[PDB]
């Protein structure tokens, strides 16, 4: 079966619920392994469970995308993975023509890191540029509330929307 | 095989007996430390 | 041997001539038929196999016992064969019909020594419960119980000519020559430093060789 | 089957249980469930804990200290007696009634004594058969005492050592084996001056071979 | 006062937790957590932390 | 079953008494652990019986013990689990060979003879 993950969204200090995002390990085993390593973690840097726990969404464009998950810089420029740096894309068979799909956000080819982006709508231009790491099987209301959050300059949210807890379901 | 636990009062598989005794009495102050 | 293979050896060659396979459990006993063509092999696989010299095939793989067949004992005429199991049960099967006739129930431990009488009517089964049940094939009941020793009786064999005396050997380092009818320990064969595993009587009845656990062979000659 | 935790493992388990109980008490005292523990004062301790109050009212302090000592003894004594109550019922009925688990096989020992004219040895054998719950019988005849005892393995091991070492003309076990079920009733005595009357009584339970073995052993002893 | 009641409730919850038998097999612990719904891992918790969380859940439940 | 080499393998009823007596002898400072110490006791003529497991990895590292027991006239029997034998020896590590040694005036003597008789009954 495909691995299922879970992340509790905390916007402005208020918990908006948990979002169950199942990663497709058949079409993307490397992205699913990176998400499983960032979910709980055993030892990443000097015996510390480094991952997406405690990170925040740095970009929220309403009805376009919700990108974040940068645990290095926090603004979306951080790049970290289980393969000791950036890795290549797994496959282009997954498409972003459906909302709720969580893809590996990157700045180009073979630059996929810890930053993940939840697609709020169908993006035909995002097909082929980034591979979809998984799909949100539950908790679409929290993702819709986080995508409808107020965004300041360069789609930066004015309210702190971070992940309080993350793990495997 | 199945064995009775001298530490828990429950039946356990014979293959897990060594680990069962090893971690069934892990002193919680070790976790605190 | 205990590997399950049967080795047919000759009186001249040191190598076995025929390797009869087909058994994975420990072959406990192997006894040829009195005719000479058949050879019954009893193993711990809860069955008993029959082989042949001109065929070398599985004639009858007759199961039925709840435990493994320790010893097998055919009759002097070859019409019946009494197989003894390790679950204190003894079935007398027919070599011409293929069905059980007599159930030798009554023992407590596993039967180790079983041998039919040459008269054609008695059958002596020795078990590990320090007893020995002599039953009759015509009366169809247990005629007598013989407490020969205090250990597991592993050897029970009468005389092959008439069967006037029965030699019972157990693990108590002594053998008793209780007459096959008389059941009298006329003489106790002492001197064995270990357990008496096997024993046999000669064709004439003047020598009795009994193997022991001290790796020696002791004969019984008249003086 | 069961497993045996090692000595170090026993020490660890005991230490963890004691620490758990101690923490239970400490957190009860922290939250005010129980009153805070009072200092434990003995006679040699009286001048260190109650020193300043034992000059004003020395005998009241002595009485209080001895009352505390008695109450500590009162609890311990009550605790030991309370657990001891278990034996009250679990004694001659649950700490002495075992029966050696004689359900699937009865060990039978047949001894042939040459001289058994003393009633004290027969009374001791009957008391050992009734105390160890071992069934059997004893047949008397001219220089032949055939004592058959069927019971548990522990009772047979006790009777083999009582008759051969604790009782004194020679005693030899003629047949030591097991049987399917029981053949003889309670421990009784029966004298038979003739061999046929003893053989007819032994054949009533299907144990006629015990008399024939005892006659053959006497014949083999008188022949050589 | 309700504060005393809740402190006593927490104390008896811990006391029951001290006497609940929980399997030491990690696979069985994960299966039990899956059955009872709570996540397998929380903020990078270890197997011992997983065992403690299962014990707490069984105590409350 | 699992190991045909386990000729002296005991059954469930007997192995309980074997392990209990091994533990009792350990409590009486009467037990030696390991194949090497069992061999040493057999050479010294101090062991009255030898137990071993039927799940040793080669199974040939304790297979000389039956030969040495026959040489020294000492009963031997096999059990189906090394871990349980080690636990009965008071050792967390698995033990594949244990020896029970002769002592003067020991109170385990009767149980020693009982277990030796049962072991002898198992053989053949």
């Amino acid at each position: 079966v495909n691995p299922v993950v879970f992340f509790d969204v905390s916007i402005g200090g208020q918990e908006v619920g948990r979002m169950k995002i199942e990663l497709f390990a058949d079409v993307v085993p490397k992205t699913a392994e990176n998400f499983r390593q960032f979910c709980t973690g055993e030892f990443r840097k000097d015996g510390v469970p480094i991952g997406y726990k405690g990170s925040t969404f740095h970009r929220v464009i309403k009805d376009f995308m919700i990108q974040g998950g940068d645990f290095v810089n926090g603004d979306g420029t951080g790049v970290a993975s289980i393969y000791r740096g950036p890795f290549a894309d797994e496959n282009f068979k997954l498409r972003h023509s459906a909302p709720g799909l969580l893809s590996m956000a990157n700045s180009g080819p073979s630059t996929n890191g810890c930053q993940f982006f939840i697609t709020c709508s169908k993006c035909d231009w995002l097909d082929g540029k980034h591979v979809v790491f998984g799909k949100i099987i539950d908790g679409l209301l929290v993702m819709r509330k986080i995508e409808n959050v107020p965004t300041g300059p360069n789609n930066k949210p004015k309210l702190p929307v971070v992940i309080s807890q993350c793990g495997e379901m | 095989e199945y064995l009775v636990s001298p530490i828990t009062g429950e039946k356990i598989p014979a293959s897990k007996m060594q680990e069962h005794m090893r971690i069934g009495l892990l002193d919680p102050r070790w976790l605190e430390q | 041997a205990a590997d399950g293979s049967v080795k047919l050896w000759s009186l001249d060659s040191d190598e076995p001539v025929a390797d009869i396979e087909g058994h994975t459990v420990r072959v406990a006993r192997v006894m040829w038929h009195p005719s000479g063509r058949f050879l019954g092999t009893t193993c711990y696989d809860r069955s008993w196999r029959l082989w042949d010299l001109e065929a070398q095939e599985e004639i009858l793989h007759q199961e039925g016992h709840s435990m493994g067949v320790y010893d097998i004992a055919f009759h002097q005429d070859g019409s019946l064969a009494g197989t003894g199991g390790l679950d204190a049960f003894g079935r007398v099967w027919d070599l011409r019909t293929g069905r059980c006739i007599m159930f030798l129930e009554g023992h407590l431990k596993e039967i180790y020594g079983i041998n039919f009488s040459p008269n054609g009517y008695h059958i002596a089964t020795g078990s590990g419960d320090n007893t020995c049940k002599v039953w009759d094939l015509r009366q169809r009941r247990c005629v007598y119980t013989i407490p020969a020793h205090q250990n597991l009786v592993t050897g029970v064999k009468f005389e092959p000519i008439h069967g006037n005396f029965l030699l019972t050997g157990a693990y108590d380092n002594t053998a008793k020559i209780w007459t096959h009818p008389g059941w009298s320990p006329l003489k106790t064969l002492a001197g064995h430093e270990g357990k008496v595993m096997g024993l046999d009587i000669s064709s004439d009845g003047q020598l009795i060789a009994t193997c022991s656990y001290d790796r020696t062979f002791k004969l019984w000659m008249a003086e | 089957l069961g497993v045996y935790l090692t000595k170090k493992e026993q020490k660890k388990l005991r230490r963890q249980t004691r620490r758990e109980a101690q923490k239970e008490l400490q957190e009860k005292v922290r939250l005010g469930l129980m009153p805070p523990p009072e200092p434990k004062v003995r006679i040699s301790n009286l001048m260190r804990v109650l020193g300043t109050e034992a000059v004003q009212d020395p005998t009241k302090v002595e009485a209080h200290v001895r009352a505390q000592m008695a109450k500590r003894q009162k609890a311990h004594e009550e605790a030991n007696a309370a657990r001891k109550l278990t034996a009250e019922q679990r004694k001659v009925k649950k700490i002495k009634k075992l029966k050696e688990d004689i359900s699937q096989g009865v060990h039978i020992s047949v001894y042939r004594v040459r001289n058994l004219s003393n009633p004290a040895k027969k009374f001791k054998i009957e008391a050992n058969a009734g105390q160890l719950y071992l069934t059997g019988v004893v047949v008397l005849h001219k220089d032949v005492n055939v004592v058959v005892v069927e019971g548990g393995p522990k009772a047979q091991k006790k009777f083999k050592r009582l008759m051969l070492h604790r009782i004194k003309n020679k005693c030899v076990l003629v047949w030591e084996g097991t049987a399917k079920d029981r053949s003889f009733g309670e421990m009784k005595f029966k004298q038979c001056p003739t061999e046929n009357m003893a053989r007819e009584h032994f054949k009533k339970h299907g144990a006629e071979h015990y008399w024939d073995l005892a006659l053959s052993e006497s014949v083999l002893e008188s022949t050589d | 006062s309700e504060r005393q009641a809740e402190v006593l409730a927490e104390f008896e919850r811990r006391k029951r937790a001290r006497q609940i038998n929980v399997s030491t097999d990690d696979s069985e612990v994960k299966a039990c957590l899956r059955a009872l719904g709570e996540p397998i891992t929380l903020f990078g918790e270890g197997p011992a932390e997983r065992r403690e969380r299962l014990r707490n859940i069984l105590s409350v439940v | 079953d699992v190991n045909p080499k386990a000729y002296p393998l005991a059954d469930a009823h007997l192995t309980k008494k074997l392990l209990d007596l091994v533990q009792q002898s350990c409590n009486y400072k009467q037990l030696r652990k390991g194949a090497n110490e069992a061999t040493k006791t057999l050479n010294r003529g101090i062991s009255e019986f030898i137990v071993m497991a039927a799940d040793a990895e080669p199974l040939e590292i304790i297979l000389h013990l039956p030969l040495l027991c026959e040489d020294k006239n000492v009963p031997y029997v096999f059990v189906r689990s090394k871990q349980a034998l080690g636990r009965a020896c008071g050792v967390s590590r698995p033990v594949i060979a244990c020896s029970v040694t002769i002592k003067e005036g020991s109170q385990l003597k009767q149980q020693i003879q009982s277990i030796q008789q049962s072991i002898e009954r198992l053989l053949v």
